[PDB]
């Protein structure tokens, strides 16, 4: 029981002393400002990367569509050829590719929805940092008022 | 729920006791001042003035 | 900062116009889902613009 | 399904407990603020008391 009592007193004293030393409004705000900005930059880069990835995915999707057209042309050619095997292969190839394209489109749509949300979130984040900056200006105005009282003593 | 010694419960009991005792101490300090006639007189004067 | 915020606000207004154009296009297309998405997008953006 | 039901029941109980815990900390925070106010008042009384 004695150890527990000692621990609580020591913890409270240590915690109180520690917070006061680091309780500076300008330093804490600057560190916070740097972190959000860094996160925002990373988020912007990520969104750009995601968009780039989506574009790359779109190109692959486009290639699949082109492949289907080539396969479709081959199927028509196969009918002229009269070979049953070539025609059957083309149909099988078209179906898997179409399914893959549909899956890719669904993935792309989800990604598109996600990137749009991220962009909206980024805009909200930009608004938030500006709001924080505004608070500092208000605090600065209050600081000037304190200075004015000192000016009175000089007067 | 138990009220048994705990990291949060133990702290709460002591703080509450301090609040109760400090308030009582302030009241005790206040009552001696209150006992004097002049303090009582001011209250009586104020009531008449307030009504007016 | 206000000027930067204003530019962002201007972009949102531009986005709404683009969405509005898309909604008109969606009606021509005849797809119910595209039109519904545009309306939802316009409302949040408008609210955001008002807040801004 | 049986496991899911047990998990769901546990989660619901935990969520309710968490809400109760959340309510308790808020009350404690309010009490702490109230406690701080009482302490400030005593110092002022003491200052008045000396004069």
């Amino acid at each position: 029981m004695g150890l527990f009592d000692r621990i609580k007193r020591v913890v409270s004293s240590n915690l109180n002393d520690l917070v006061n030393k680091a309780e500076d409004p300008e330093k804490m705000l600057e560190q916070a400002i740097l972190e959000m900005q860094e996160d925002l930059v990373q988020l912007r880069q990520g969104v750009a990367q995601a968009i780039a990835a989506q574009k790359r995915s779109e190109k692959q999707y486009n290639d699949a569509q082109n492949e289907i057209n080539k396969w479709q042309r081959n199927a028509q050619l196969a009918l002229q050829k009269g070979d049953e095997n070539l025609a059957r292969q083309a149909l099988e190839r078209k179906k898997t590719y179409t399914d893959t394209s549909a899956a890719l489109k669904a993935s792309l749509d989800t990604q598109s929805t996600q990137v749009e949300t991220l962009k909206r979130n980024l805009i909200q984040l930009e608004s938030k940092i500006s709001e924080a900056k505004t608070k500092k200006e208000m605090l600065k105005a209050r600081i000037t008022t304190a200075k004015a009282q000192e000016q009175l003593q000089g007067m | 729920v138990r009220g048994m010694n705990t990291s949060s419960a133990m702290s709460a009991f002591e703080r509450m006791e301090e609040k109760v005792l400090m308030q009582e101490s302030r009241a005790q300090a206040l009552g001696e001042l209150a006992g004097a006639d002049l303090e009582t007189q001011f209250a009586q004067l104020e009531g008449g003035s307030d009504v007016d």
